[PDB]
């Protein structure tokens, strides 16, 4: 399980950091 | 005045609740005051609206039972965490107006109510609650496409396939520039994620990372322009660009045309401008030696909005540029009567050359140009209705007196008349 | 709104087409939209004239049976493009003042209808259309004669020499930037067109040949200005007007005084115009030794003008400047009192050098000076009379406050008086 | 005949280019 | 006219005379002639006041009285010239509004008294005359200090460890640009002039000299920015601020780390200033360790300033930077949304590890921050009533349309108000 | 006495140049 | 209008003609023409007076008589130039204030009178005819002497001393730029010119010759300057005027002093300027000891002139720096309270070792200083009343709002003021 | 004569030019 927990913060991170992209030039 | 008072929480918890509850009171149009300690936070807001209250209240107690080490709190944080997303997956649905943006948002809503944790659904979350302000109903593809994308490659019984195939997609997705291809990648990507086909999968993964080559090949004949390597790079997009022709998922082919695209219309005249409309003839060929019809119609879309560019670059005049699916419209302005005789000589000299149906129109000191390919006889009527139209609408508009920022506004609102006519 | 249609048209016809009917609506004030296919092409326009509609439609027809492979459609096409030649150069007529222009036209007519080439009717009809466009009729003079020379060197059974020369002419007119050079050129190339004897023939050859070495050696002294090898290109422009007044082709050596008169006047205070100035000393002797008095005096006037922009450039003032065939002008304003003083004393100075009857006149702060050569002593007198009324018109428009634009042109519009007094 | 059509043709052309010429400026 | 005239008057006594002549002219609003000779000086004013005609009067008296070799006449001066001081003291003691200003200017006039010196008594009078005019009561303090440690340390038998110390620090005093560090330096030497004890004259000496050493170094690390000696003196300074903690010599602590400050907020973002952040965490662990809790808060206080300022540097905005004792406050004005999110992050990361009482505000587009420690928690609520007030205020103040110069201005009457409200 | 009596004229004339360097600030 | 018509006339004699003629119209404000050839002149002239119009025809008549071969025609223009000569010099006349200046007119117009030269004639005449033009009666000094001289040294019996003297003396008036240094020139050459001794030659020839050094050194100094060998410069322009001084000639003196104090005032703060002040002093010095009041007095002023002009800048203020004879004045404006005191103890600063009687005043924003010396205590005390009255009518014109210009007139009318009062 | 006729000239000339510079810089 650990390495999928950690891909999955990861995914969740990155898709945090995408919203604030997609968000910030508007 | 209206008080919060919330203690025993932990940093992490509290570097949420502020921010969540500073975007409720900035949409209730009240002032705000925090304050902090090491495992305490307390607020104070101007006369807060009981409904805003009532929504923080309940943000208040999930974030505590979120944070509770009991599984029941967990348990509670779960459903009321779920409650408050559906409640704004709810308040999404009449602000929308694209029926696939509907969908994506009840999928959505969907996935996050199978989700097991707490950290996807706070995600799910803050998507939802950038969707409710974002200006562009194309932004909320995006938001929801990776919304879902997020949801749908987190479960708990996915793959490592899924995984990385998200994280590629997303990492294309964080470093792309321009919006068309995140929503090619990303789409992709949704589509893998909702099934469990690993041909799927597999083919997603390979076309995923072909649009990383492209990306990857287009950051460095930029970053490295006016050079042997940039110029060699031309030809390693447009080699990918067939092979991505070559092999049929051409999508991912879209996306290497408008890479191409970009390059030329970034650096004009140049080797690599000249080296790109050669390849973009030959991309155009193999489209159609493939019968791969958006794709070779695209193919020629983009050669001739350059040869208009380079037109217009060569008379050095002022121009407008819009796009749309299958056509293109280029409009010019204060163009000098020798330079109107010359412009259409180029046009039909292009023409000539490309074999597109082109349309012309002359009114007042604007020239409308409109180019559209693979429609039927009575489509391209309709269309010769509409850029007369667009030539009518602009030249007596700038005739009542509109300027050139209003005229540059009323080009979207015309293009907007264009769908809304379909 | 007014449309029209037209089949199995070819690319280069269909070029021919949009341009001549664009020309047409423009003229009409009309919008206009076209639209193209490999073989077709739908016009309309915004509600057109019955006479234009009828204008239009006869060139479409003559268009269709001149691409047509069959002789007699174009035997049919020969008479409507002469139709329209024939009918824009009535319109020319009364548009039209000079009578040397008028009868340009008349002859021009004249040789389109003895011809066999579409491609002829078509220059002739494309120098009209420019004609009837042209604000100037020193441009309808340089129209006409590429017209006359085209269609009088384009016969059938033409001598080679005759093609030959107007290439040489009409090359040498593509090269050049200053008109009366074109003018001189292409009147000879005209006169050698409509002649038959050889020996005419030669003589504008060499003519030509000459015109060129001088153009050529201009480009050479200006680009590598500021060198000996500028210098030695002064030395050979000088040396060829003794060969072009010691050959007595006049014309040639009027080019000549001029081309050093440009690089004379461009290189101020420079080694290679102080060569010039003393070079158009001995060509005015060389040209007083063989009695031609336009260039003989024309030297002379070259030379007082330098003299006075010398002197003007040393007191620092902007001037008017203007032109006449035996007669130079100049206008200074805001002097300095002892720049007044000055002024006087040089053109008294340059006067004891170089002869020339002269007239200087003062009123405000406006000086108005005159020169004038080889007029007997009543033309004198009133060239004096007029000079005293230029510096009356010149001070009553600064009574109205006018600014130097205005003054250039009613210098002209004095000019025009002087030779309409008389 | 063919040398005389070419130097016709080119004199036609540099006829139109040079009509365009003087057509530009005024 | 009133006219004033004096004989056999040295020249050092010509210019004692004329100053502050001219001073009191200038304050009573009155145009004025002087004319010197040696040995004689004549003064004419526009119809002075008979008050002022008297203080001339005596001025001049005691300044002729003050050269007279008779010892009786320089005691009648060193009357004149105390009656003067006590006047002017009397006028200071009722315009001023400080309370230890208030003390030291009674002290000052009581050290006069006891004084042989008419040069003592003439920087006393020049003292004093200087805070009649001066705008600022720490000015006034400023002054006043300098005027007692001269006194202090000129009084007749004196040890010269006094008089060294003195010098040392008005040396000092007139190396600096750093007001405070003057006051706290002054106050030392005036604390060691008014003592007599040895030790404590061997403390402060030592206190003034590592004083010295630190502005040294600052001068060192200032001029010399970005060397790798700066990047070693940051080092030094820092060492020498652990040496003043171990010693235990609280002011100099003090200074040592306003000091490091300087140098971060002058070299913002630099190696340098990386390294000044870490000493300032080093220098505050030192002085918790010490308990040393006014300069411990003190460096805690600096460490939040310099992390507010730099995240505020990457957001680019305007900002009000201010200061107060035992607490800072910083407002920000027309703050991005995006960045309002990212400093209600930044702001509770930087809180996460320095441990601090911490208050953040919103109102329109304007952020207060606010940050206080070491106080009891009613203080604490009073500083949430404050903060939450200055929001009111400032709020209220850009409403009114006002300028950041007035907002400034508005922050010193908010923390006028926070005093007298305490 | 002599260098007391120096020291002292140091200290004044640094101290008017102390309120000069004071007062030419407001 | 009236037109003039002359035959047979030389080249060099019409060039006289149009340059008188010309004047005369712009002396009547009226507009005219003129016409040229070998041989004859024409002129026609708008609105033309019957008194101008002899005038013009005496001037015409003169021409042709001074042209003519024969002697009794060259006695008639002997005789009508003389008389325009006669009638302009009694035209100047009541132009004029100063006497000096009605006598050197006087003496012109004899020495004209007696002359036997038309050449002399006709340059006196342009002498006396730009008096007439002058503005300033200093120039027409200038001008006089200079036709004064010319007369008187080219008399048909004259010693050739004489003409190498005037010479000498002209070259220096056309290489100066300095008016006061031509007038001593001048007036020394006029005074030689007058002599009948030999001894009064040899004087002015060598004095000129020493004014001819200094100039020639000042050339050196200026254009090198910043050198060693300007350096140097600086040492040998002072020993000439230690030559001078030697020599017992305060006239040379008063050049030498004024050719460093250009230096000194064009090159500031410089080590050029740091030699030239001590030598200044040295100059004064020298010329204490040998008794030379008038140039004693100027090397003292220009000193102080100097250090005001030096403090001023050191402080950057704006200054006024009018002169007159035998005192010196400077206006300082906007100077800030500080520098107020700051700049009335640095004049002490000056005065303590300068010893010149000196009064200072100070109104509004302005100071008034004066300075003069070897006045009895009377003529100082009239000073002292101007100097408060220049001051009272400076800063109420400045109350009264007058502007930079404005107060610079107001210098010139009290600088007249004050020798209008004597 | 010669040399004093000359400077006659010469020095007529340069009061000439001397004039104009006079009435030039006034």
């Amino acid at each position: 399980e650990e390495r999928k927990k950690e891909l999955a913060k990861e995914v969740i991170e990155t898709a945090k950091k995408l919203i604030e992209k997609l968000a910030k030039e508007e | 005045t209206v008080t919060f008072d919330i203690t025993n929480i932990d940093w992490e918890t509290a570097e949420w609740i502020m921010k969540h509850v500073y975007l409720i009171a900035k949409k209730e149009g009240t002032d705000v005051t925090f304050s902090f300690k090491e495992g305490e936070l307390q607020i104070t807001v101007k006369n807060l609206h009981e409904e805003a209250k009532r929504e923080i209240e309940k943000w208040i107690r999930a974030a505590q039972l979120a944070q509770d080490p009991d599984a029941e709190s967990k348990a509670e944080a779960r459903k009321i965490l779920n409650e408050l997303i559906t409640e704004k997956a709810e308040e999404l649905r009449e602000k929308t107006k694209d029926e696939e943006v509907r969908e994506l948002a009840r999928e959505a809503a969907r996935l996050a109510l199978e989700s097991d944790d707490i950290e996807v659904q706070r995600v799910v979350l803050k998507a939802l609650l950038a969707a409710l302000k974002s200006k562009d109903e194309e932004v909320i593809r995006l938001l929801l496409l990776a919304a879902v994308l997020a949801a749908a490659a987190a479960r708990s019984g996915s793959p490592e396939e899924k995984l990385e195939i998200a994280k590629k997609a997303l990492e294309l997705a964080m470093k792309s520039k321009d919006e068309e291809v995140i929503r090619l990648a990303l789409l992709a990507a949704v589509l893998a994620a909702r099934s469990d086909d690993e041909e799927v999968l597999k083919k997603v993964k390979e076309a995923l990372e072909k649009m990383e080559r492209i990306m990857d090949l287009e950051d460095v004949a930029r970053e490295k322009s006016g050079s042997a390597e940039a110029s060699q790079a031309v030809k390693e997009i447009a080699d990918i660009a067939e092979e991505a022709l070559r092999e049929g998922l051409c999508e991912v082919a879209r996306v290497a045309l408008k890479r191409l695209f970009k390059l030329a219309k970034d650096y004009p005249g140049s080797d690599v401008a000249s080296l790109a409309k050669k390849a973009l003839e030959k991309i155009a060929e193999t489209a159609l030696r493939n019968g791969c019809k958006e794709t070779a119609e695209l193919a020629k879309l983009l050669l001739f909005l350059l040869l208009i560019i380079e037109v217009v670059l060569k008379m050095g005049v002022r121009m407008l540029t819009h796009r749309g699916g299958n056509a293109v419209i280029v409009v010019i302005e204060g163009l000098h009567p020798s330079q109107i005789v010359q412009l259409m000589q180029d046009v039909i000299k292009a023409a000539k050359k490309l074999g597109v149906t082109v349309t012309i129109t002359v009114s007042g000191d604007i020239v409308v140009i409109m180019v559209v390919v693979g429609a039927s006889d009575e489509e391209q009527e309709e269309a010769r209705r509409l850029v007369q139209e667009i030539a009518r609408a602009l030249q007596e508009a700038k005739r009542k007196g509109a300027n050139e920022e209003q005229l540059e506004q009323l080009l979207r609102e015309l293009l907007e008349r264009a769908e809304r006519e379909g």
